[PDB]
Parts: C-alpha cells; structure tokens; sequence
C-alpha cells in the first residue's frame, strides 16, 4: 500500500542503514544462492564469519563472454540453472557487445520487487516535489506489447515487457501511478507503432486529468513528440468522424479503439486553433497538458543532446530526471527530483543488489582493487561492479560514474557517460557495415513513402530446419506488406558475401525472415539501458542476435506487425 | 557390497538410489514384494516393514532421508550433500522436513484420490511448489553448491511430476518452470539418469493404483 | 543470547529446552500465546507458526528434532548426543522418527479423543510402548552410551504419562514398566529437571482440551 511518509522514512532509515542492508542484500542473495556452480568453483558455501572478506578474495571478476555459455545453457532446451540458479522467468541482453556478440542475464520475480518499491519510493519523492491529484491520469509512452518464447520453450525476457505483462503488475502498480490512458490491449497491441499513434491518442485522451508526460527517455518523448509532430492531423480526422485512420489494421487494437469512437465536429475547430499559437511547438507539452507538473525521463549522459529538443518541446515546465537501474540490477534513485537535469544525481537503493566500485584513480585504467559503497571517494569516478538477484555475481558491466555527494550515508552518483566502448571479433555478422547496408538498401523501398529507418536489428533461429535469419525493423510509418516482402528479399540481396550465398542458395540456412516490428522497440532497448544501473556508458546497440541476446528477443515475435519468409529463393 | 532392498516406484527409495549413485558406490539392488516380504527386510525392520533399508557391514539403515545422510557421513570424501556450516545443513534439513511432510501429503493426495481432496490439494500442491519456488531465491540446486540433501529429497518427486501433470491435470511448469527444470538440470546427472525409472511407468503406477482401491 | 520461543505444555518445546540445557547453554524462554503469535515468531515461521524456535545469530531455528541436532552442531566440544559411527547415528534418527509418527498420534488419541477413536489409540500406544521397551533392552538411554538424541526426543512425553493414565484409565507400567522406569531415571538430568512443567497441570490442560471438545 503506497503511502508517502512511511515509505520515505523507511527509505531514510534504509539509506542510513546502507551498510547492513548492503551486507544483507549479498547475504540473502547467496543464502538464496548457495548452490551456484560458479560458486563451488569459487570455493563458496555460505555463513561462516568472513563472508564479505571471503568473496572479495575468492570469486574472480567476470565478463559478458564468460557469462555467455552458462545462461545459454538455461535458454536452449537444457532448461537448466547456472551461476545463480533456477530456470528464471526471463533472461537478458546488454547494449554494447560480448566480443561483438550477444549477452544473457536472468530475471526472477525478486527483480520485479526491486522495481515496485523503486517506483513506489521515487513516485513518492516526486509527489513530494510535484504532488499529483489522485483522480487524474498520465500520458505514458510505455510499451510491453511483446513476448517471445525461446527455442527451449522458456520465456526469454525484456526488462519493460516483463514489467507490464507480469501477473503482479496491474495490481502492483495500481497505487503508484495515475491510471493508464491506454486499454491493456493497445499497450500490448501487436502493432506498437500504431499503438504509439493510439498512445499519443491515449495520453491525449484525458488531457485535463494528465498529471505528467512520460517516457523513460527524452529521445523517447522527443521521438514521440516529433512523431506527435508526425501524425496528429491524421488524429483530428480520426477522432473527428469517430472512425480511425486506414493506417490502423490489427483487429484487437482496432476493436478496442472502435469501442470508444463517435463523431464530434466542434473539436476540430478547437484543435487546429490553439496549437500553432506557439511558434513551432515550443512548450508543446504544457500546451498539450496544461496541468502537467513535470516531464519525467533520463536527461543525463547520451540523452543530454535530446534534453534540449525535449525542453524545446517542454518549454519552461520543469524537467525531472528519472532513476537508474535495469534487469542487470537497480542502482540509484532520485530522492530530490526537483533539481535541474544537468546537475541530476541519484541515490542508491541498497537491497536491490550488492555492488562494488573499481576506481579510475591512477591514470587510465589502473590496477587498484574494488572498494565498498560508503568507502568510495567523493568527486572521483569509479566503475560500477554488480552482484544481484539477476544472475550477476561481481560482474564487470563496463561504465564510469562520478560521486557527487551523499544523501545522508548513501552516495550521490552523476553520469557523464555514453558508451561502454571497446569491441572485438563477433560472429553474429555479416559485417556491421553489411547489415547496416542491408537495412539501408531495402529501406528506400519504404522511403518511397517518405519514410526513413530510425533503427534495426537481427537474429539467428537454429531450432528450425533449416535455421533462418530474422531481421527486425523500426520504421517511421505504416505501409503495406508487398513492399515489406520486397524489402526482405532485398535484405537477403544486400548481404553481399560469397559465404551468405552458398548458404541460402543451397538452403542449408533457410530463407531469411523479415518480421517488421513496430515503433518504440529500439526506443525501448535504449530506454531500459541508459536507465540501466551503472553508468550511461550503455549505448552501443547489439545489431544481430546470436542465441545469447534477449531484451530484443522478448521484443521480436509477438509485435510482428507483419512477419514473412522470402517468396523468392 | 551394500544391498538396497527397495520398491521400484518409490521416490523415497529413489532418494537412496540417487544418493549411492551420486557418490560412486557399487551396490546391489533388491526388489521387494509387499505381499511377500523378504526374510531380510522382515529381519531388518519387522515393525513398519518399510523400504528403503541398506545393509552395509551387516547393519540395516531404514527410511529415505536417514539413508541418504548415512550415505553422506559413512563416505564423506568427495561430493558432500551438506555444507560445512551448521546453519547451512540446517536449511537443508528444514527443507527436508518440508519435502517429506507437507509437500508429500500434497502430492500423495494429488495422485491418490478423487473428488474434494484432489481439488483441495490442487491448491496445496501449487502453493507448496510456490514456497520452494520462493525459498530457492535463484539456486540451481537446494542444499549446497552441487547435488545436495534436499535436491536428493525432491528430485525423486520430479519423476512423479508427470503423474501430477495428469491426475492433477496441471502444468507445474507453466506456473513454475523453475522447479521441474531444476530437476531437468538434475536429470542430466546419472544418479537420477540411472536410478529414476520411466515416467510413463510412474504415471502408470498411480493410474493402476487408482483402479485397485476406490 | 539464544531466544527460545516456547509453549509450557510443548513436548516439542520441551525437546528444544531439554536439548539446550543438556548441552550447557544459558538461554531465555518466552511464553507464547498462540492466539497472538509473536512478531519474531511470525517472522521465524510465517506459515507453520509453530514452536519450538531457537534464534541464534538472528537466524530462527525451527522443528523440535531439527532444533536438537542444532544443539549438537552449535556446541560440538562437550556433550554429544550421537555416537561416533554413522550407523548408530541412523539408528537414533530412525528411532527419533519412530517417536514422532505412530507414538505421537497414539497419545494424541488417548488424551484428545474418546470411544471408537480412543481404544484404537490405546492399543496403539501400548504397542508403541512395547517396541520401545524392547529396543531399550538394557541401555540407560538410547542414542548412545550416555544421554542421547532420542533420549531428549521421548523423555518429554513422560510428564503426560499421567494424563494418559487417567483418561485412558490405564496403567502403562504393568504392561510395559521399564520405560516410565527409564523416564524418571532420565528426570535426574538437570536438562529435563528444570525444563518440564508440572504434570498435574499438563493433565489439567488435557482436561481443558477435553471439556472443550465433547
Ligand atoms: N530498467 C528497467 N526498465 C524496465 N523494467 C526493469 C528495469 N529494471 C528492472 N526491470 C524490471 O526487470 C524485471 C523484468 O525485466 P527482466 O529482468 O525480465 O528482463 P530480463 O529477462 O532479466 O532481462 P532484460 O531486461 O535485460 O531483458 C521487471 O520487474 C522489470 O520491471
Ligand atoms: N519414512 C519411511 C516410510 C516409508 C513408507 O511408508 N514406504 C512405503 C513405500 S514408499 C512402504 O514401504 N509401504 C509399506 C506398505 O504399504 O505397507 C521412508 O520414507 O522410507
Ligand atoms: N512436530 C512439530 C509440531 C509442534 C507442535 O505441536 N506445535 C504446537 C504446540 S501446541 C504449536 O506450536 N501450535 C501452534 C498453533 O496451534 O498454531 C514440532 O515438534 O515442532
Ligand atoms: C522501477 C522501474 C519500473 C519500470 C522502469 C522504467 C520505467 O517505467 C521508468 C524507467 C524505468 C527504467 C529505469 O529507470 O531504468
């Protein structure tokens, strides 16, 4: 049950208690995890009296590559548990790459608990700074329309999509948000770009009740509001006659939207008139929602260049930066959300993981040993290392954060980061230039409709006979299938190597499959990841999925706005 | 050789079979005829007359949890079922009492009855499977860093999972894949890959046990 | 300091108490009103909500027999209840498991129920008390050459022996004397001589239980 005062004073005691609950976090994780095969090899067994000293001296630091094989074991039919434990409800991917290749990380229901409280505690902290009406709503560009099942019959999961499709989500979040604008099915509409258009429509549908405008990322809102900028003359026509644009085709979301539509001429007069009293949609969001108290999302790191466009979109309505963490674990929470985005620092919540920090103090990099949370040094930058409920045990995630100060006894973290960049020789390529080229080649078939490609990814499915390549597209607008088919063919045609040719011509790798996904999917891959708890060095999108990437994997199958196999070949 | 007198469809006996096989001990198996009790089982345990009992050095060890720990302590040199710390083996025992008691009455009744009870224990089975699911946090096993004490206790319940899949008409995997697939990991090991009988056979035992008493 | 969450007529609570005092711990008892199960008890075992519970290092330790092995492993330098061999260990656990099944339920029947239920439970405890007497044979105790594991397990039932004698309107000594015999022998240990409350009161609790459910 959400309650401002008791939850934050418990959070206050919590942050005062940084040491024990950090210790306890580790304690319970390993108590819950005494069986991990990683750990026998580490020489661990629990209890005793040197438990902190033990692990810091006994288990070695690890990388994504070494993390690949074991959770691969979980995912691929051998329904079998590993470095933490049990066959988890969901497994991860990570931006940047594991030597150019995909990285898996498990999800258990504890991770959901990590989330509810963080949103529980932070919403209360924001409601302390921006108090909301308990009868209103929010425009939340939130998406979870999509859920794939691994080749072993196991759920493979995204952070966000495992949030909203979870059995405990709706009842769990009832008390800590203003009621969603979207019917359940459009958030989960198999066409999320149309859902986007509907979500625009959705948060717009209770404007006077809207208490804030939300996307996890500014680029999310920026793209939403640059897409706002793309489609709402279509919306006026759509909501005018009580009949939705021909752009919308998926039956369940069309059914849901048909349940709300009746003809309404006066508001078109209305809608055209306000909206350009601004010059060029500066302060488009308080214009849209005049009762919105804030814009909520990341405003630090690599999103700092999207902050201006958003503040350009936002005008002078105060901009609040949102907290940091992921499936890989939660790290920091904004308990003072009223502060400006450039100065934004977030406080760590301590039982969501047990995390250590590698100092950068020497030159770059430097052979210093990892130090604990309260012994870290203010003003200096450390790399985050993570042990949590998500299958990471003292894992080097690879990004750098600065310590700005303390909220009582727990430290404040700032993120001037961007990319976890250094890479190495992959196998899910098909040279990056070739796959980018492939997208570029086939997409100008769509550019004929005045469309560009905002993003793209790919995947290899080797459960099928023969296995096939799966390419995924995020494009600026709805079009027909015939051209998406032509694109799939071109994408095959744009993989120019002599190798690729022997394969697919001799069908020893089956016809490649283009499933065009819808908008926001790669908004969502960014969105869970600068948000990821560590440091904003988290931005290089993995571009093709070896059976070892998952967030996008849970983002592949169900939001097939269309899915097709090359009629050529 | 130590000889196991046992009962081919008994999870409890399989615990003992799993223990000995987990180790590396050469042992002799004995099939028991409950209508025609052997003189050796009768002379080992003339009271309950119950399996499994291991006679080693000419001395019988009865009851499943008691056998597996006898297996551990009589030969404590390579793959230990217990951890080194008292509170650790504690949890293994606490959950061993859990598996053999409330979890067992829940399943016994899932494969053993019709009508009200069966449904009442549809709930009880799921909720107990739920709490193990909770306790495990995320452990690839139960009682220690490898194959362990309560893993031993429950792995033999995993042969009966298909019997609980049908008469309980469940999917204990679609509600909690964590546990069965914990066993499917545990299944790759030969202690259960050579001691656990066919599951089509376990589904058969209970089905025919359902025909003979109403 | 060890916190034992106990219940005055708990044979099992007494199992914990007897065990601890036998070893050599100074510990604190808290009387529980199971109408209002404690914040620390409800945190120790949120589902069973059952005692005895010994909290050490801030780790709740539950189930009576489970608790007395905790006693062994927690202070393993002075008074062991087990012998040195694995088989002797398993014998003792075997007979502790005996104490807990048909024995417990039988007495449960003799002072808890009446009529058709009663005499069944009456022949039952006489039979249990005879296998008992038979296996006691000669030993001053059970689980070893001195005060043992299951010594603790079954000695605590001996204050109820009065309760069993009057409601049963029996005399469990003429059919089997060497046990109650053995029992007041074991009373001379300060472990049980200060942990177990008066039997006229235990009788009276059985009478309160009886007057309530007729
Ligand atoms: N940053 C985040 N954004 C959205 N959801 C998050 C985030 N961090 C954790 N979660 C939560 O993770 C839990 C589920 O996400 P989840 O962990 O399933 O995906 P996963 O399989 O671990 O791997 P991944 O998210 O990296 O794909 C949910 O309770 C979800 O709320
Ligand atoms: N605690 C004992 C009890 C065993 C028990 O009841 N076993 C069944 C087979 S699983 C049995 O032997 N029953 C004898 C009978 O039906 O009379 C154990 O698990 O070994
Ligand atoms: N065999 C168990 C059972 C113990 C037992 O009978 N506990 C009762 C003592 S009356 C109890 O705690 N009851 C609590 C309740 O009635 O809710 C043990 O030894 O711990
Ligand atoms: C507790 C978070 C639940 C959902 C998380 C996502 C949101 O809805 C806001 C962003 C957040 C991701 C992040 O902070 O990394």
């Amino acid at each position: 049950t959400f309650d401002m005062n008791r939850v934050i004073d418990e959070f206050d005691e919590m942050t005062r208690n940084a040491h024990q609950v950090q210790k306890q976090t580790l304690k319970e994780i390993l108590l819950k995890n005494q069986s991990a095969i990683y750990l026998q090899n580490c020489g661990l067994n629990g209890n005793a009296t040197d438990p902190e000293e033990a692990f810091k001296s006994m288990v070695p630091l690890v990388t994504d590559v070494e993390l690949e094989p074991y959770i691969k074991r979980m995912v691929d039919g051998d329904t079998s548990p590993i470095l933490t434990g049990h066959p988890v409800p969901a497994i991860s991917l990570s931006s940047g790459t594991s030597q150019g290749r995909p990285k898996f990380i498990p999800f258990t229901d504890e991770l959901m608990e990590n989330t509810l409280q963080l949103f529980r505690t932070a919403f209360a902290f924001r409601n302390r700074d921006f108090p909301i009406d308990d009868n209103g709503k929010a425009l939340q560009f939130i998406f979870s329309s999509k859920q794939y099942i691994s080749t072993g019959g196991v759920p493979v999961g995204t952070a966000t999509t495992n949030v909203y499709r979870n059995p405990n989500f709706k009842a769990g979040m009832k008390s800590i948000t203003s009621p969603s604008c979207s019917p359940d099915e459009v958030i989960f509409s198999p066409d999320v770009h149309q859902a986007l258009y509907c979500h625009l429509l959705s948060g717009i549908l209770f404007r006077d009740q809207v208490q804030y405008v939300f996307a996890v990322f500014a680029h999310g809102l920026v793209h939403a509001f640059r897409t706002f900028e793309q489609v709402w003359e279509e919306i006026v026509t759509d909501i005018k006659d009580g009949v939705l644009s021909n752009r919308i085709t998926v039956p369940s979301v069309r059914t849901a939207m048909s349940k709300l539509l009746t003809p309404n001429p006066e508001l078109a007069e209305t809608i055209r008139t306000k909206c350009m009293s601004l010059s060029n949609w500066y302060g488009l969001i308080p214009a849209l929602f005049p009762n919105a108290k804030y814009v909520y999302g990341i405003m630090t790191g690599s999103m700092e260049p999207y902050v201006p466009k958003l503040r350009h979109y936002a005008g002078d309505l105060p901009l609040v930066s949102h907290d940091y963490g992921s499936s890989e674990g939660w790290i920091a929470a904004n308990v003072t959300p009223r502060l400006s985005p450039e100065e934004a620092t977030f406080a760590v919540i301590p039982n969501l993981g047990y995390f250590e920090f590698l100092p950068v103090s020497e030159t770059g990099e430097g052979e210093e040993k990892p130090v604990g949370l309260t012994q870290v040094k203010i003003g200096e930058e450390y790399e985050v290392v993570i042990t949590n409920y998500a299958g990471l045990y003292r894992y080097r995630l690879g990004d750098v954060v600065k310590v700005i100060g303390f909220y009582n006894n727990t430290p404040q973290l700032k993120f001037i980061c961007r990319r976890n960049l250094i890479l190495s020789i992959n196998i899910d390529k098909n040279t990056e230039r070739d796959l980018q080229l492939s997208v570029e080649s086939a997409a100008k078939r769509l550019s004929e409709e005045k469309i560009e490609v905002i993003d793209f990814s790919s995947y290899i499915d080797v459960s099928t006979d023969p296995g096939h390549y799966a390419i995924f597209w995020e494009i600026s607008g709805e079009t027909n299938e015939d051209v998406l088919q032509d694109c799939c063919n071109c994408l095959d045609r744009a993989f120019i190597d002599a190798g690729y040719v022997s394969s697919r011509k001799c069908k020893t790798i089956g016809a490649l499959e283009l499933r065009v996904v819808a908008k926001g999917t790669f908004r969502k891959i960014q969105e869970h990841f600068l948000g990821l708890g560590s440091s904003a060095g988290q931005f290089k999108m993995p571009r093709c999925v070896k059976p070892s990437n998952a967030k996008v994997l849970q983002i592949l199958c169900e939001n097939v706005v269309s899915s097709y196999f090359s009629t050529a070949f | 050789l130590p000889i196991l007198l046992d009962y081919w469809p008994s999870m409890f006996g399989m615990r003992a079979r799993v223990a000995l096989r987990e180790k590396g001990v050469e042992f002799e198996y004995r099939e028991e005829d409950f209508s025609n009790k052997s003189p050796l089982l009768l002379q080992s345990n003339p009271i309950h007359k119950k399996i499994p009992v291991l006679v080693h050095n000419g001395k019988p060890v009865c009851e499943s949890l008691n056998v597996v720990q006898y297996v551990d302590e009589a030969w404590p040199e390579k793959n230990p079922f217990f951890p080194s710390d008292p509170y650790g083996r504690a949890q293994a025992r606490f959950w061993a009492d859990f598996v053999d008691k409330k979890f067992t009455d829940a399943q016994f009744k899932v494969w053993g009855k019709k009508g009200e009870e069966q449904e009442a224990g549809k709930k009880e089975f799921i909720e107990a499977v739920k709490i193990l699911e909770s306790e495990l946090g995320d452990k690839p096993y139960f009682g220690g860093d490898s194959f362990g004490y309560v893993d031993i206790s429950l792995i033999t319940f995993s042969s009966w999972f298909q019997a609980y899949e049908k008469f309980g008409n469940f999917s204990i995997e679609s509600e909690s894949p964590k546990l069965i697939a914990w066993a499917k990991r545990c299944m790759e090991k030969e202690s259960v890959s050579k001691s656990l009988p066919d599951s089509e056979k376990i589904v058969a035992y209970a089905a025919e046990y359902r025909k003979n008493n109403l």
